[PDB]
RNA sequence: UGACGGAGCCAGCGAGUCUAACCUUGGCCGAGAGGUCUUGGUAAAAACUCCGUCGUAACGAGGAAUUCCUAGUAAGCGCAAGUCAUCAGCUUGCGUUGAUUACGUCCCUGCCCUUCACAC
């Protein structure tokens, strides 16, 4: 039978080590997309 | 009409509300529906107004 | 958590991966590792069914 | 106040809809401004209309962050409040607060008979930026709207996969330093406009070594949220969960307050359309 | 909905299966209701009515018998009457059987009734703080009786014959046009 | 799980078919149109 | 700081020609389809105020530890709606009755910040 919609994710062990090394690469390269205060 | 039969052109029959449920009425198709939806959908629009 | 964390590595040089209850008289589970491994065990079936789907031979070893 | 709020908002959707009317004439005149310098003949309705050359003199002087947000963006520090829904069971109670801990500049309310039309007009009184209310299911969080003052938009997601902090054993107290932000995989119109919602919450300006990192990474529309302090090292970089873990998925975003049911729908979720499992929006 | 399935374990297999009623409004089949058995909650893009019936479309394999007859007229002593399995209409005639049927599946014609919807009721909250220019006129029903009502004289008998004839007339002439 | 296999599958199938359909229905206006273009422009010359 | 009964009385949300059972006993009509009747079982404003009566196997208000909470807040009461995500083993709104204790301190525990006059 046809389906409407994809089953919310689940999180595994492996998605996780994926999102922890994306968020490790960001810092390690310093690159934080954040608000910055407008001069003056 | 070009290349057609007129078998094609078949008119395909209109099915019926089934026995056990006929006490609820008429069994609603798509005319029907678009009927029910253009008139709620014409007086909300009122209301938000 | 970081000033532990902190202490932790100068000595040397993630506890949301485990489920912990209240002890009424400690660690429960493995939710991530878990549902890993529950999650490719029907990988690998659906996996052995597509392939059963359409076959009818199959090399019958009875050795 | 009553009278300034609405005849700043009749003003300001006046400047759309005649925005909107200038976005012809806009291109119009950049390709005069460029037939000038390539020296490329004009197109032939641009040749013959005498009035927008007579215009382009005076308007050859003319030369990013939300409209809502443009005016306050960097200058003024968002002002947070995070509230639930009628009687709330204890574990909501406690999310919401995980939730204050998350923003630097929030504050818990309770909401105990709170009307919404006076929660609102209550919170613009006080000048609050932004408003939170968060539902549950079973003490289980379900639901996340996020309303800015004084007008809107109104961003309503909810949560799956939600893991609060109370769940681990000696976890300890959270570090409350203005966090950097990670925004990752929002690449569609829509997703730079969740963006510059969840973006505006915060501090502007984090200190260079500041050790409190929050990402919201776009998987497939459905926007996990981390928290993680790090300790840089002398060969990479170590990281540890703060938490709470959850899973953030839109499903409708409206030009105006919370409150506000009539209010327009900027973008919904179209879940019955026979095409919704093929594009992901976000 | 009721009556798709029998048992809440036959739910859980289908949940966020694709349904239509016979309207054409679709729908996913949300999740199971513990009581009573089988039945379960689904969510439709727009209100459906209790006459529709939701449908569940799915597929079913069928597989090929293996039947195989050779034809062997020469082997015979008539060679000119080798019969093999007979047809259904065949089968059912020896077997003094009727062609099955059911009501249901018959067609008939189908006459509408011309589809008609209440008036608008606007909430008196919102037609109490109303702007002048556009404030809705609901005249009261009267109950008691006004003394030009209890005194006017109504005409009757040539009259009476006389004036419905004009609200005969009338009516033929705007139906027509 | 089998949701969510499905659906993929489905996906790919239809991405892989409208680019086959528009491969054949692309190479054939190019390489025939030009042809007949060739043609007419013969049919002009004489 | 009860039960039963009676009496008085107070809200706000909500308006799609749309709103809503199941299983049986039999009669009659009908070629059939079915129609009608008959029949048993199963399921499915409150607080408040006044008056009258009685009368004081498991479990009798929940240990250690742990969590939350500052005014129309905590807590008690019912009434509606189910608004493309979530929800009916429930979710969200609406009104009603409405307190005690703090509104100070950096002593402990954490987090954070710092090292153009006059006067200092
Ligand atoms: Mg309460
Ligand atoms: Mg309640
Ligand atoms: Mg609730």
């Amino acid at each position: 039978f046809d389906r409407t919609a994809k089953p919310v994710p689940v999180i595994t062990s492996e998605v996780t080590e994926s999102l922890e090394d994306m968020i490790r690469r960001r810092i390690q390269d310093s690159n934080f997309d954040d608000l910055q205060r407008r001069t003056l | 009409a070009k290349l057609v039969h007129d078998v094609q052109k078949k008119q395909h029959r209109e099915r019926s509300q089934l026995t056990s449920r006929s006490r609820y009425g008429f069994l609603e198709k798509h005319k029907d529906y678009v009927k029910r939806a253009q008139d709620f959908h014409r007086k909300q629009s009122t209301l938000k107004v | 958590q970081l000033k532990n964390l902190k202490a932790a590595l100068k000595a040397r040089g993630n506890p949301f991966e485990i489920k912990a209850a209240r002890n009424k008289r400690i660690a429960v589970g493995k939710p991530g590792i878990s549902k890993q491994i529950g999650e490719e065990q029907r990988k690998r079936a659906f996996e052995a069914r597509k392939m059963m789907k359409n076959k009818r031979g199959g090399v019958i070893d009875k050795r | 106040m009553l009278r300034r709020q609405a005849r700043e908002r009749r003003e300001y959707l006046y400047r759309k809809a005649q925005e909107l009317q200038d976005s012809q004439l806009q291109q119009k005149r950049q390709i005069i401004k460029q037939a000038l310098a390539q020296g490329k003949p004009l197109p032939k309705e641009l040749a013959e209309d005498e009035s927008l050359q007579k215009d382009f003199r005076y308007d050859q002087s003319l030369k990013q962050v939300d409209d809502e947000y443009a005016a306050t963006s960097g200058i003024m520090d968002p002002r947070i409040i995070v509230t639930t829904s009628r009687d709330p069971s204890t574990r909501l109670s406690q999310f919401a607060k995980e939730i204050k801990l998350l923003f630097p500049n929030a504050v818990r309310l309770n909401r105990g008979n709170y009307v919404m039309p006076n929660l609102v007009d209550a919170c613009k009184k006080s000048g609050t930026t932004d408003l939170v209310v968060l539902h549950e299911h079973r003490g289980v969080p379900t639901s996340l709207t996020i309303s800015h003052f004084p007008h809107g938009p109104t961003a309503q997601f909810s949560l799956h996969n939600v893991v609060m902090r109370h769940d681990i054993i000696n976890a300890g107290n959270q570090s409350e330093v203005n966090p950097h932000l990670i925004f990752d995989n929002f690449t569609t119109a829509l997703g730079k406009r969740v963006v510059c919602i969840l973006k505006h919450l915060f501090n502007a300006g984090p200190k260079k070594d500041s050790e409190r990192v929050i990402t919201f990474a776009n998987r497939g529309d459905f926007i996990s949220v981390r928290q993680h302090v790090y300790v840089r090292t002398r060969e990479g970089v170590e990281i540890a969960e703060v938490g709470p873990r959850f899973e953030m998925r839109l499903f409708e975003l409206r030009l105006g307050t919370l409150e506000n049911k009539d209010a327009d729908v900027e973008w919904q979720l179209r879940r019955f359309i026979r095409t919704a499992n093929k594009k992901d929006y976000l | 909905i009721k009556d798709m399935f029998s048992s809440a374990m036959e739910v859980a297999r289908f949940e966020g299966a694709q349904i239509k009623t016979v309207s054409g409004i679709r729908g996913e089949i949300k999740r199971a209701l513990s009581k009573p058995e089988g039945h379960y909650r689904a969510a439709f893009e727009d209100k459906i009515l209790m006459s529709d019936i939701v449908i569940l479309r799915s597929w079913y394999p069928v597989r090929v018998k293996k039947f195989y007859n050779p034809v062997t007229s020469l082997l015979l002593k008539e060679k000119t009457e080798w019969k093999g399995l007979r047809l259904t209409g065949q089968i059912r005639a020896a077997m003094n059987l009727e062609t099955p049927s059911n009501p249901d599946s018959a067609y008939h014609k189908i006459e509408r009734v011309e589809r008609h919807f209440n008036g608008l009721k606007v909430p008196k909250a919102v037609q109490k703080e109303l702007p002048f220019k556009s404030q809705i006129h609901q005249m009261k029903p009267q109950k008691k009786k006004t003394y030009m009502a209890k005194r006017a004289v109504v005409l009757g008998g040539d009259e009476k014959k006389a004036r419905s004839f004009i609200q005969k007339v009338l009516t033929i002439s705007k139906a027509k046009d | 799980f089998e949701a969510r296999q499905r659906i993929e599958e489905k996906n790919k199938e239809s991405s892989d078919y409208h680019a086959k359909m528009a491969h054949i229905v692309n190479t054939i206006n190019t390489e025939e149109g030009a042809e007949k273009n060739k043609y007419e422009r013969e049919r002009k010359l004489r």
